[PDB]
């Protein structure tokens, strides 16, 4: 046994063996010869002051769904409820922060058939104010513990917090490297997250059902803030994996740091879901579902079959009616290849995703691998840079993106255009710009660095250009483009002979 | 155990004593582990074998661990309608929403007797448990047609979603398709009707023993048999098959269904129906007895026990279960607006304002019936019978002392015919003070009530004697257009206590 203390004084914590459990009406005694457990001293025993008969209070206290908290009890209990006076005779709510509310949240109560839970349903789902707290009142004569004989319930000198479950928990898989994890509300992590905090709170597991250990490096708040990003240094993912809260979590919480209560984990673990992270249109009629794992399609694969597994859908979100010709599924197994019938069936903005309940792609085979899931927010399209892109100097090149674009302004060239040689090597560029047209680009290269069979591509990350919109940003292409020289003129040099300004060797 | 598992996926513990008795057949090549009676299949469990084992040995090896999956399979067919066939299943299962006959086509096969070809069909749809499948022969039905799963197919999957879950796989025998039971009507306390699409046969010189041997009668869960035998078994039009029962041999919700593999009866002498529990339709028999007990309400005597939606109803579902069929055969609209049953053997209903009782009429089941149920469960062997209808028979509603020289009675309906004599004044009623009470007697305007002169002045006492109507008289007749239609008056369940009317103060 272990003392720790707080406001009220110092306790003690004792134990008691999983056979033998709490029965009403018994007492603790200090044993004749104690030596361990000492205050200046040890203890002294036999005086009627070392005899304390024991009382009842409540296991524990949760919050199971958005108006539901389930009490545990410390032994089975014969109480009758009735009405809403009832439960507030046994049952006192309070705040964070030993303050007191000006009303009671209750509405009424139930008893569980073998008298070991009472459910407690509030009015609203807004009266449950972060960091509440539940307890007894004082001599409230109604619940026993002992049959109607026995012994009343009693107040404990501190009043229980309310833990919240992440009820309505699903985790899905968004990048290679990331998955989210939704949470019934706006939570909180402290300020000053560490690795340490990170993988203390949450816990991921394979398909036989072994520990991972320590994966998470780092982890954050979602735009809605109601969920937690966890990220990992490489991938990991298998069919099968699992997730959930552990069992000493601290940091996330619901509502603010200074004030919240930190989750419990959920009753069941929540298997993990491959969607759609990217759909990068490749060129005029050929749109490419960037893929976080090994995917697999039906062993044939139909246009009516690849039309229950997207949703093609404008702008505004209509859904566009006529469009796959065919589906192929990559030799990398991290791509799906959907053909166009022409290449009018894109329009700047459009947007792609999956659509539920399908039983076509799926993760590393079409037998037992989870099919993908739909995304919280549709995927936008971004364009791959694939159009024309012709020499127009040995200086400045032109590219004439197909679409209707607009650039950042004052951005720096260097985290948007690259230009790339033999094996790969990349080379700087010096400036860059937009057109007033919207569509056409020019990249200004350094001097003398372009030599003729080099390619120009886009750098990763970048985020400078974008469609009309101003929300999809362009991305790199398999093979750029191979830049064509455009000549730029020829002088009167003599009557017979002349000279052409070719612009490259 | 000590050598083999069986573990879910993300278990962190295997399933504890999961096998009964483990077996090897074949050339010693088919590792047959018989599981419990009543197991549980968890989707897409995992099979292995513990570390170091050595009760399976293999040469001078010992097989060591590698896990696999387990994979499902059909589990029975039968041909329930003439064009319909049940294809069990061992645990739930699923198909991916819109699914077409060319999908099952895709992954079903229906082949000859000794052949490998195909055999088409018009559709399929899973059942309302999803433990049952459903498929339309495209053509007729012969003794041999046997189904199969084909390799390769994938849109059906064990477990409540497609995306989460095994596919079934071919058996290296494909499951022969026999027929079975239809439905089955009760007709009688001891006979009930049987559907088939079938031919059939006798046993030709019958014996009493016997037709029990074949078929069985269920309890409520299935779980129990009844044990004596049945009296007869025989065939008859519209391919039907009869069996009456002994008396007092049936008990409310039981089942019916031939035993498994019984050989007794053969459709074209080489093929017989397999084993399918079968529940029984109930119908208000001849026991179940009518009354008017007042000009706007009735009372029915249930032979059985019964049950409705909530206790009270409103009009629409008493008449969606209730007929008041004319004394001439046709349907009349909306007679009863509020109904209910009480101890669940007493069933109330009570003419509407806009409906009225006619001489004749009878009280008979609906047609298409879908909420009075013959159990006291709400789910359960629901009333179905467009037959016999019982008559229902008026009585004496109310009693009262004119004065020290006259009585008076009200009916419940009337009688206004010229048919009265003065046989009904000392014939129809029995007052137990005197043999013949009366002297005379005369009718009223309406029918609705007779004024009888004493043959005493004041041999009524008030408050004490009591007056009800004789059992089996044949002197009051309702006010009919017929014979057909005049049903005779019968006692009430309690006699009336006259009460003399006069001025209190």
């Amino acid at each position: 046994c272990t003392v720790a203390s707080d406001a009220t004084g110092y306790y003690l914590v004792v134990t008691l063996a999983a056979g033998t459990p709490f029965v009403s009406g018994d007492e603790v005694l200090i044993k004749s010869g104690n030596t361990a457990l000492v205050g200046s001293i040890a203890y002294a025993s036999g005086a009627a002051g070392a005899t304390k008969p024991i009382y009842a209070n409540f296991d524990d206290a949760i919050l199971t769904a958005p108006t539901t908290v389930l009490v545990t009890m410390a032994a089975v209990t014969t109480v009758s409820f009735t009405s809403k006076a009832d439960c507030d005779a046994v049952f006192v709510f309070s705040g964070a922060g030993n303050t007191t509310k000006t009303t009671s949240p209750i509405a009424s109560c139930a008893l569980a058939p073998d008298g070991l839970s009472v459910t407690i349903t509030l009015s609203s789902a807004d009266a449950y104010v972060p960091g509440d707290a539940i307890n007894v009142v004082k001599d409230q004569t109604s619940a026993k513990v002992g049959g109607v004989g026995g012994t009343n319930l009693v107040p404990y000198p501190t009043a229980t917090t309310i833990s919240p479950r992440p009820f309505g928990a699903k985790a899905t898989l968004v990048a290679p490297t990331s998955v989210a994890f939704s949470l019934p509300a706006v939570s909180s992590l402290p300020a000053a997250t560490a690795a340490a905090d990170c993988n203390a709170a949450v816990r991921y597991t394979d398909v036989a059902g072994v520990d991972a250990v320590n994966p998470f490096t780092s982890c954050a708040l979602t735009p809605d803030t109601k969920g937690v990003v966890l990220n990992t240094a490489s991938p990991i993912y298998k069919a099968g994996d699992v997730m959930n809260i552990k069992s000493g979590n601290a940091a996330v919480r619901w509502g603010p740091q200074a004030s919240g209560a930190a989750y419990y984990p959920a009753a069941a673990d929540v298997p993990v879901f491959a969607t759609v992270a990217t759909a990068t249109l490749v060129d005029p009629s050929t749109v490419v579902l960037n893929l976080p794992t090994v995917s697999a399609i039906p062993d044939n694969f139909t246009v009516p079959d690849c039309l229950r597994a997207i949703e093609f859908k404008t702008a505004a979100g209509v859904t566009k009616n006529g469009t796959v010709a065919s589906c192929m599924l990559m030799p990398d197994r991290l791509g799906l290849q959907v053909k166009l019938l022409s290449a009018g069936n894109f329009s700047a903005g459009d947007t792609v995703n999956i659509k539920p309940e399908q039983a076509e792609l799926r993760s590393s085979a079409l037998a037992t691998g989870p099919s993908y899931v739909p995304k919280l927010a549709a995927q936008v399209v971004n364009p791959a840079l694939f159009a024309n892109a012709n020499l127009t100097s040995a200086t400045a090149i032109t590219v004439r993106l197909p679409f209707a674009s607009a650039l950042a302004t004052g951005a720096d060239c260097k985290a948007v255009l690259a230009l790339l040689g033999a094996g790969g090597v990349a080379k700087n560029v010096s400036s860059c710009s937009l057109g007033a047209d919207g569509v056409t680009l020019a990249v200004t290269i350094p001097a003398a660095s372009f030599v003729g069979g080099d390619v120009l591509n886009i750098v990763p990350g970048q985020r400078a250009l974008t469609l009309a919109d101003g929300t999809t940003a362009y991305v790199p292409s398999k093979a750029g483009v191979l830049v064509t020289p455009n000549i730029v003129s020829a002088t009167l040099t003599n009557a017979t002979i002349v000279t052409v300004a070719l612009p490259t060797a | 155990n000590g050598a083999f598992e069986l573990r879910a996926a993300g278990s962190s513990a295997s399933k504890s004593s999961p096998f009964s008795a483990c077996a090897l057949a074949s050339n010693n090549t088919a590792l047959v582990l018989t599981l419990a009676s009543a197991s549980t299949y968890t989707a897409g469990d995992i099979f292995n074998v513990k570390s170091g084992q050595s009760l399976l040995q293999v040469g001078s090896t010992a097989y060591v661990p590698q896990a696999v999956s387990v994979l499902p399979t059909l589990s029975t067919a039968i041909l329930v309608a003439a064009s319909v066939v049940r294809v069990g299943l061992p645990v739930v299962s699923s198909i991916p929403a819109p699914y077409s006959a060319d999908d099952c086509a895709r992954s079903v096969i229906i082949a000859a007797a000794n052949s490998t070809a195909a055999k088409a069909i018009s559709g399929c749809v899973l059942s309302a448990d999803g433990k049952a499948l459903l498929v339309t022969l495209g053509a007729a039905y012969a003794a041999g047609d046997t189904v199969n799963v084909r390799t390769g197919q994938w849109q059906l999957r064990a477990g409540a979603s497609v995306t989460l879950g095994p596919n079934y796989i071919a058996a290296s025998t494909p499951v022969a398709i026999v027929p079975g039971f239809s439905s089955a009507v009760l007709t009688s306390a001891t006979q009930v009707t049987v559907q088939l699409p079938l031919a059939s046969a006798l046993p030709a010189t019958i014996s009493a023993s016997e037709c029990g041997d074949a078929f069985d009668l269920l309890d409520a869960s299935g779980t129990t048999s009844r044990v004596s035998p049945w009296t007869g078994c025989s065939i008859g039009s519209n391919n039907t098959l009869v069996l009456n029962m002994t008396a007092g041999i049936y008990v409310v919700g039981d089942q019916v269904t031939p035993k498994s593999g019984q050989t007794k009866l053969t459709f074209a002498n080489t093929t017989a129906y397999g084993v399918l529990l079968t529940p029984i339709n109930p119908i208000l028999t001849a026991a179940t007895t009518a009354m008017l007990t007042a000009s706007s309400t009735i009372v029915v005597a249930l032979p059985y026990a019964a049950n409705l939606p909530a206790s009270t109803n409103n009009g629409t579902v008493c008449n969606a279960a209730f007929d008041l069929v004319s004394a001439a055969g046709a349907s009349r609209t909306a007679p009863f607006s509020a109904c209910s049953i009480s101890g669940g053997t007493t069933l109330t209903l009570t003419i509407a304002s806009t409906a009225s009782y006619t001489a004749g009429d009878r009280i008979n089941v609906k047609s298409g019936n879908s909420a009075f149920l013959g159990s006291l469960s709400a789910s359960g062997p629901a009333f179905v019978h467009a037959g016999t209808a019982i008559v229902i028979t008026p009585t004496v509603v109310s009693t009262a002392l004119i004065s020290n020289t006259n009585v008076f009675v009200s009916l419940s309906a009337p009688t206004s015919a010229s048919a009265f004599n003065q046989s009904i004044c000392n014939g129809a009623f029995d007052v137990s003070g005197l043999a013949t009470p009366f002297t005379n007697c005369t009718l009223s305007a309406d029918g609705t009530g007779i004024s009888f002169l004493l043959a005493s002045a004041g041999s009524v006492t008030s408050g004490v004697t009591t007056i009800n109507v004789k059992s089996s008289q044949l002197f009051l007749l309702a006010a009919g257009s017929g014979s057909s239609d005049s049903p005779a008056f019968v006692p009430r369940g309690s006699a009336l206590t006259i009460s003399e009317a006069k001025l209190a103060g």
